[PDB]
RNA sequence: GCUAAACCUAGCCCCAAACCCACUCCACCUUACUACCAGACAACCUUAGCCAAACCAUUUACCCAAAUAAAGUAUAGGCGAU
RNA sequence: AGCUACCUAAGAACAGCUAAAAGAGCACACCCGUCUAUGUAGCAAAAUAGUGGGAAGAUUUAUAGGUAGAGGCGACAAACCU
RNA sequence: UCCUCCGCAUAAGCCUGCGUCAGAUUAAAACGAACUGACAAUUAACAGCCCAAUAUCUACAAUCAACCAACAAGUCAUUAUUACCCUCACUGUCAACCCAACACAGGCAUGCUCAUAAGGAAAGGUUAAAAAAAGUAAAAGGAACUCGGCAAAUCUUACCCCGC
């Protein structure tokens, strides 16, 4: 077969040695002794060297086998980085989830009430679509690495504007830079989740059951769907050297401890850096069932088992345009196994906030065809965004 | 110190120390208006900011705030009678600030 | 001169990879190869010859997910991404290969001969006489080295004695060893020879640059020549 | 049309040659990442600066001052002054062997001191 | 071509030579309170505030090691993120505007502007006049915009009898540097963008100039210079641009006040400003016979708290606290 | 302070300031090494003093007020120098018997010249140091003819020189007649 | 068209071709600055 | 009457004799004269041609170890030039 | 091979109008150099004025590197290689 | 009064090359000075100067990126474990400037200004011959000029040869 990496490219091999060295009794004169190389003494052997003393610039790490956490079983971990093929199809079976279409109607309905809409919401919402696309910078078009993460700041901030109606809303924190752990098994393969990126919504309460008991048991018959040829750990990290970690992120005693939502962005200006929609909500998924495993390792043990409180985690992930949002129910621990029941999903995707935006006036022969600002504009999205942000409060 | 050669520092190791310095600085009048703290000096090449700093306070006990330096070009213009071109040093000059007003 | 072979990759990856140009020149920077220079930059996507390469813990006949068929500029033909197990690679697209179709990779030669699928690698042994092939090995193992371009096909002819004769595009007989594996099928984009460049800029596009206004007046190499079809090459050793 | 007489400095040449050529300042310190100058204490000189109080030597001397002999100090001259006599002293006594020269001063080997004479690792 | 101004500046007694530049006179203490014609949870405020203090220093567990150097981007710059962030959210029932307010992150603010005059002393163009030209480039950690603007702290015409100092050499001896490039004149956001008025800004100084490597240059009494010189450059920028949002510009001084507020820190010590820009006719011609001075008010930096050992917040000062609501809760005067 | 920087104020625009002596050698040789230590900073703030009214005095376009004062300063500096240097040279010899303080070898270098070459701090081995290992220590055949040309220009200028010198005695004896004995 | 400017300077193109480094990375090059010795040439190299 | 004119030294040439050969500190093979980091490349291999032969094509003296002499002899050679 | 021929690496520039598809047209910047006059020890060892060809392309262009004389390079003009 | 062909800045190049004082040396004219001697000067935030190891990861252009349609198929992305407590050094910074033997009507990349807020002066004085150069206007005629409508003016018809 074809073996990649010409030889020319290859370190070239040590030069012939000299064949005084072969015979035997007899002691080589070299240049070692002259501390420089000549070409009528013959090359010396050198010892090999070791500095002796740590210098952290020149630091070599012990081969890898020899590491404290090298393990033979290998950990597939799921990070944020991770990009799965089949998308969400992967993530359900992963976390042993089903998936139910549309956000649940608990949620919908908290923004079904006047009453909790925002004052001037669409006129508000079109305004932070602008600020974000348009006036946010001195540069005249901004950059998906600039507004996006702004546009989902000031969308948060609309809807914080709300404490007044609801007073519990003063509960909660919107925390960066946080990460959380949690490993489990699926069908004797070991699976790790790392989360990192985005914004953790941080509240004092746990957010409300969605599912009842009811609905729990019956996801008993529900078959988890499967994709042969391709494997379910397909694009993740296969590695060798880990720690069984869980971890929330947070020590013991933290004020916000339990997660609300997560807000995953997918900035990348260039669009093969960007996460297919499908991917995005995969990483959702996994995110969201690893802050719930999490939460229930804390709560209640490593052991494996149906769990009488389920823990609920939602994700919103968006792109700066496009928005997903997603409601997790983690209803068992014991995750081994295909069959039993199954955890919750309520995934609403490709939720568009606007179809699009001009910067510049479109002219077309001394015409202003396009203006500009937002086009298309949904307030259907904001809704549930604010749905999402108003449960557990409202 | 000038023409003489540093012992080579390694992590962990002695402070690098000098007991007989042969940097010998000149305190210059400068050429335009300058800050009423600010002094100016005509260092050796091989001078640094921070050695002046020490070398001033060490030597001088002058508490010394900021320390700025830069090098002038000697003119190279001048021609001898062989029309061989003279060559005026360069030399560096530093910006001194004192420190409790 | 300092020239470097951008060729220094040594882990297969489906990420294309930046490929430098060579302008026509050797290693020693005179010109090696005439009419060859500039063109649009193009990034290199590592191409698997040996379709059964069964994955690192795993034996025997497995099978792969055509995930995309998409555009190639470093070769007529098109490729495709396929995915089996944890793996993903980039193949030769065959003629009517899509995305969501599934292919076999086996090396399994039985007594009857199997019903040929488009698009599966199979050896030799295993095909019926009169299959159309593509991506040929010369020896087991080696990896397909004939048969690449598009639209191209070979067909077996004979099986004999644990060899296969097959009929390579030019016409020419190639005995091999029956495990040798082959592509059932044509080689993508079968109507590559009818495109139309246009205009001179087009083959600039392409990286060939014009040829010399030099005259050369014509030789006795020249005029048509009927000369009989070379005799069968053979790879197999008796 | 270059100047090839004059002296090569770092005010010639492009932005990349004029910030990698010096004046000839010792290092005290290396760059990580991002150009961030990590600046070493222990690789700053320390002027090693005498209490002068008190003092009773000054700039010049006198002129009514007495002219001398030179003689330059030999390595015979400071042995015969400062390792001689203790040699001599315990030579009478008569306890005296060549395990015991390292209390007559003697150094058999430079590593192990802080100031080495050599190779010399210490600065004038 | 123009001088570079740097907010936050490494030069000594730089708030003096910036009071030039920008004819401002500072003040000590906050401006006179107005007198004129819901209950605040103070415990409820502390907390949080020592929540988020606690969150940054001890209960986020971070993934890689916290380097000295690293501190004020990875410890300091999220605490007052998230320090803003939840006052205004919970002060919002006690100031309505906030509620309506725009809070930016790290978003950029310039102002252009000329004081002064020289005669250029070289080439083919000495002897000839050139304008001394200024260009403030600033990055705010944190800013709140609003659609109406504050109210004066004091008269335009107010008068004090303190002269702002003057500079009896180049400005190049600060040292001060000069570059040509693009002048912009941002508050923030562009002029489209309704919220076009500033209400607070909130800088964190960088560790270049933090508190124990100013006590290790023999600068000690350069520690308040440098929030002084932060305060005035950066209000002054932002100020100045808002008046020049609305139309006014050296030729057309302002007709009413433009005030704002700014919260200078570096993770631990606190100061507070207050800025009101009189006039913008800087130029030579313009401030010939201009009675008119910018004023700034300032306080001198007080810490927090004392120490963080563990989970507990040691010596936690109410009064820091308490300033930094003050501040939150002012508001623009309802017209009748 | 600064004030170190200047003479004392009442010679300020004096045309002559007197001074003492030059310390000698000798009289150096009798002070123990933190005397000389001491005194090498009482040196160094004079010789600073005195570097600075040159430059005024330059900068005024006048003349400086008792030059030799510099000159005599420089001395005694390289006296002291001269003093520390042969104690150490001394206990040098004695505790290891080098002649030098910094390591060196005698190289040929790629010209054919024999050269002293001092040696330099390294961290690393010679073997492992890559640009150490790039500099040539020898020299090839074809500088073999290059020497012989240079040893015959050394020899032409060498001849000459002689050549002149007796010539120029032979001027002498025919102007000076009476220099036969 | 005009001729007499094909001098276009550039430090990097002149140390790279003609520099002492240059010069010393072949036989022939070290016996350009042998010969440049030998003349008594103030400048070996660029 | 201007412009000029005039000069005797500097040194140099050829032989003889004699073997020849440097050094303060610091810097210098990377872009020489650049304090301070992981390399490993390494030297040898017939001179040609002008020119002469009245072109040119084989051929055409070039210190090689004692001045002289043997001797421009033996000998070589388009048996020509040499 | 700092000019120039071709190439390699990674960059940059191209208003307005028409058509809106363009080795498309008009037309700046920019590249080129058709015709005439001037100039001919000139401003210039190839220029100036006007007039012209092209100007999103096989375009133009800054930077570093490569190919060397029994050779290179060449959309062959025996071009070009200070 | 009149020009604006520019201008300012960066890069590259150059290297003190119209700052002060003192000299009457001089600018293709001229006592201001680019020439001489001395004395001054450019101050980092801009820019240059960067990075511990091993394995592992990286199919989905750009074009307001959204519709739409493409080919010549494209400039921007990691994780895992180990190691790592420290701080602001060094260098470029002037000018009327470079490549063209010149204080050369030539050559010279990028940003901004799109006609200027920046930068400049076509006439040493006089006279008002010829010949010469660059322009403007011209009775009647309108290519009769000439190798040719070259040039100028105006601004258009049809055709042929060759080469797509
Ligand atoms: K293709
Ligand atoms: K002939
Ligand atoms: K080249
Ligand atoms: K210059
Ligand atoms: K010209
Ligand atoms: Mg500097
Ligand atoms: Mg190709
Ligand atoms: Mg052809
Ligand atoms: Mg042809
Ligand atoms: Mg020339
Ligand atoms: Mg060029
Ligand atoms: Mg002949
Ligand atoms: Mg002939
Ligand atoms: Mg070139
Ligand atoms: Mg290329
Ligand atoms: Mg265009
Ligand atoms: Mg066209
Ligand atoms: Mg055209
Ligand atoms: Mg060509
Ligand atoms: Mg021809
Ligand atoms: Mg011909
Ligand atoms: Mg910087
Ligand atoms: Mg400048
Ligand atoms: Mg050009
Ligand atoms: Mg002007
Ligand atoms: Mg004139
Ligand atoms: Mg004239
Ligand atoms: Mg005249
Ligand atoms: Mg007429
Ligand atoms: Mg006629
Ligand atoms: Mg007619
Ligand atoms: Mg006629
Ligand atoms: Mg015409
Ligand atoms: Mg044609």
């Amino acid at each position: 077969a074809y073996e990649w990496g010409v030889r020319s490219t290859r370190k070239s091999e040590p030069p012939p040695l000299d064949r005084v060295y072969e015979i035997p009794g007899l002691e080589p004169i070299t240049f070692a002794g002259k501390m420089h190389f000549v070409p009528w003494l013959a090359r010396p052997i050198f010892p090999p060297w070791d500095r002796g003393y740590k210098d952290p610039r020149f630091y070599r790490s012990p081969p890898l086998h020899e590491h404290p956490l090298y393990k033979d079983q290998a950990c597939y971990i799921f990070h944020h980085r991770c990009r799965l093929l089949e998308g969400v199809k992967q993530a359900l079976w992963l976390t042993k989830t089903k998936l139910i279409e549309g956000l649940p109607e608990k949620v919908l309905s908290l923004v079904d009430d006047p009453r909790n809409h925002i004052e001037n919401q669409d006129e508000c919402v079109l305004n932070v679509i602008s600020h974000a696309r348009l006036w946010q910078t001195t540069e005249e078009i901004p950059k998906r690495e600039t507004y996006c993460p702004v546009i989902v700041d000031n969308l948060i901030q609309l809807c914080k504007s709300q404490i007044l109606k609801h007073p519990s809303l003063a509960r909660r924190i919107c925390v960066q830079n946080s990460t959380f752990s949690a490993t489990w098994n699926r069908e004797s393969l070991l699976l790790q989740v790392r989360g990192s990126g985005g914004a953790r919504l941080s509240t004092k309460d746990p957010l409300p059951t969605i599912a009842s008991r009811e609905e729990i048991e019956a996801t008993k018959n529900h078959v988890l769907e499967t994709f042969y040829p391709i494997s379910p750990i397909i694009d993740l990290h296969e590695c060798n050297i880990y720690d069984v970690k869980n971890d929330t992120g947070f020590q013991e005693g933290y004020p916000y401890p339990y997660p609300h939502t997560l807000y995953l962005l997918d900035k990348a200006n260039l669009r093969p850096h960007r996460l297919q929609p499908d991917q995005l909500r995969a990483k959702m998924i996994l995110f969201a069932f690893g802050s719930a495993l999490a939460q229930a390792r804390l709560l209640y043990g490593n052991d494996a088992k149906v769990l009488e409180q389920p823990v609920v985690v939602q994700s919103v992930g968006t792109d700066g345009r496009v928005f997903h949002f997603l409601v997790f129910q983690l209803n068992t621990t014991d995750l081994d196994c295909n069959e039993g029941v199954k955890n919750l999903a309520w995934v609403d995707s490709d939720q568009l906030l606007y179809q699009h935006f001009w910067c510049l006036p479109v002219i077309k022969k001394r015409v202003v065809v396009e203006p500009v600002g937002p086009v298309g504009f949904k307030p259907e999205t904001f809704r549930k965004f604010l749905a999402l942000y108003l449960h557990g409060a409202a | 110190a000038r023409n003489v050669v540093y012992p080579l520092y390694r992590l962990g190791g002695p402070q690098l120390r000098v007991f007989r310095t042969n940097f010998f600085i000149q305190l210059v009048r400068p050429g335009v208006a300058q800050p009423e703290d600010t002094v100016q000096f005509r260092i050796p090449m091989e001078m640094t900011r921070v050695d002046l700093r020490n070398y001033l306070e060490g030597i001088y006990n002058v508490p010394v705030a900021a320390v700025r330096t830069r090098v002038q070009h000697g003119s190279n213009k001048r021609r001898d009678h062989r029309n061989v071109r003279i060559k005026k040093p360069d030399y560096k000059v530093a910006y001194v600030q004192l420190a409790h007003g | 001169a300092n020239f470097v072979s951008w060729k220094s990759r040594t882990k297969y990856t489906i990420t294309p990879v930046k490929m430098r140009k060579s302008g026509g020149r050797d290693h020693t920077g005179r010109i090696r190869v005439h009419g060859i220079g500039g063109g649009h930059k193009q990034r290199y996507r590592m191409i698997d010859f040996l379709r059964f390469r069964p994955e690192e813990t795993k034996s025997g006949p497995f099978e792969e997910k055509v995930i995309q068929v998409r555009y190639d500029p470093c070769r007529s033909a098109d490729i495709a991404l396929v995915a089996g197990g944890s793996r993903k690679r980039w193949i030769i697209a065959t003629e009517n290969m899509q995305a969501g179709d599934t292919i076999l990779n086996s090396n399994h030669i039985g007594r009857m001969a199997v019903a040929a699928r488009e698009g599966d690698a199979h050896p030799l042994g295993a095909l019926p006489v009169g299959t159309l092939i593509n991506n040929v090995e010369s020896e087991p193992g080696r990896g397909a080295q004939y048969i690449r371009a598009a639209g191209t096909c070979g067909v077996l002819l004979r099986k004999v004695n644990g060899t296969a004769i097959i009929q390579l595009p030019s016409k020419r007989q190639m005995q091999v060893l029956e495990t040798c594996v082959a592509t059932v099928g044509r080689v993508s984009n079968v109507d590559h020879n009818k495109r139309v460049i246009g205009k001179a800029g087009r083959n600039r596009w392409l990286g060939k640059r014009p040829n010399s206004g030099r005259w050369h007046r014509k030789g006795g190499w020249a005029g048509r020549k009927i000369r009989p079809l070379p005799p069968m090459k053979s790879y197999v050793k008796l | 049309g270059a100047d090839r007489m004059s002296k090569w400095t770092s005010k010639r040449g492009p932005r990349s040659f004029r910030g990698r050529k010096g004046r000839g300042a010792k290092g005290i310190g290396f760059l990580t990442s991002g150009w961030r100058f990590v600046q070493i204490k222990e690789m700053v000189p320390e002027f090693v600066v005498p209490d002068l109080t008190g003092f009773k030597l000054k700039p010049y001397v006198s002129y009514l001052a007495p002219e001398s002999e030179e003689t330059p100090l030999t390595a015979a001259q400071l042995f015969s002054e400062a390792v001689a006599p203790a040699i001599e002293k315990d030579f009478k006594d008569g306890t005296f062997d060549p395990d015991n020269l390292e209390k007559y001063g003697f150094e058999p080997t430079q590593e192990g001191k802080l100031f080495q004479l050599y190779p010399r690792n210490f600065l004038r | 071509m123009k001088y570079m101004v740097y907010p936050q500046t490494f030069a000594l007694n730089a708030d003096r030579w910036y009071q030039y530049f920008t004819k401002t006179v500072f003040l000590s203490g906050l401006p006179p309170p107005p007198a004129e014609p819901p209950a605040l949870d103070l415990a409820a405020l502390r907390a949080v505030a020592c929540d988020c203090l606690l969150q940054e220093h001890f209960y986020l567990r971070r993934r890689r090691r916290v380097h000295r150097y690293e501190e004020s981007e990875v410890i300091s710059l999220p605490f007052l993120d998230q320090l803003v962030s939840t006052l205004v959210g919970l002060l919002s029932p006690h100031n309505p505007a906030l509620a309506a307010a725009a809070l930016d992150y790290r978003c950029p603010v310039h102002f252009y502007w000329v004081r002064g005059e020289e005669i250029i002393p070289r080439g083919h163009r000495r002897g000839r006049i050139d304008d001394l030209r200024y260009q403030i480039d600033d990055k705010p950690n944190n800013q709140i915009r609003i659609s109406k603007q504050l109210a004066e702290f004091v008269p335009l015409d107010y008068s004090v009898p303190i002269e702002i100092p003057t500079i009896k050499c180049k400005p190049d001896k600060l040292p001060l540097f000069k570059r040509q490039y693009e002048n912009h004149i941002f508050v923030g956001s562009k002029t489209a963008d309704p919220c076009c008025y500033g209400h607070t800004q909130f800088h964190l100084l960088p560790d270049k100039l933090r508190r124990e490597r100013l006590l290790r240059q023999n600068c000690a009494d350069q520690i308040e210079v440098v929030f002084r010189a932060n305060a005035i450059a950066s209000l002054f920028a932002w100020t100045g641009a808002q008046a020049m949002y609305q139309g006014f510009w050296s030729e057309a001084d302002v007709t009413r006040p433009f005030v704002s507020q700014a919260v200078i820190t570096d993770g631990k010590y606190f100061s507070f400003f207050c800025y009101q820009l009189n006039t913008l006719a800087l130029t030579t011609q313009a401030d010939q016979n201009n009675p008119r001075k910018n004023i700034c008010w300032g306080t001198q930096s007080k810490p927090l708290y004392e120490t963080i050992e563990d989970n507990d917040v040691k010596g936690f000062n109410d009064d820091v606290l308490l300033q930094i609501v003050h501040f939150l809760l002012n508001r623009p005067k309802e017209e009748k | 302070g600064l004030e170190e920087f200047f003479d004392d104020p009442k010679n300020w625009g004096q045309e002559k300031v007197k001074s003492g002596a030059a310390w000698t050698c000798q009289q150096l040789r009798n002070k123990s090494n933190e005397d000389l230590h001491k005194l090498w900073y009482v040196l160094l703030k004079e010789r600073n003093m005195l570097l600075t009214l040159e430059q005024e005095a330059k900068r005024q376009r006048l003349p400086m007020p008792s030059p030799e004062r510099l000159d005599k300063v420089v001395d005694s500096m390289d006296a002291l120098d001269k003093v520390v240097q042969e104690r150490e040279d001394a206990l040098r010899l004695l505790q290891t018997g080098q002649e030098r303080a910094r390591p060196g070898a005698w190289r040929r270098d790629i010209f054919g010249r024999i050269i002293w070459h001092k040696f330099k701090q390294w961290v690393i081995p010679w073997h492992l140091n890559k640009r150490y290992n790039r500099k040539r220590f020898f020299a090839l055949p074809y500088v073999d003819h290059f020497l012989r040309l240079e040893r015959e220009k050394r020899a032409r200028i060498k001849a000459r020189k002689e050549n002149l010198e007796r010539k120029k005695a032979k001027i002498l004896l025919k102007k000076f007649p009476h220099l036969a004995e | 068209k005009a001729r007499g400017n094909e001098y276009q300077p550039s430090n990097i193109k002149r140390k790279n071709k003609h520099g002492w480094v240059r010069r010393l990375s072949t036989p022939a090059g070290v016996q350009v600055i042998l010969r440049r010795m030998l003349k008594g040439r103030k400048s070996l190299s660029h």
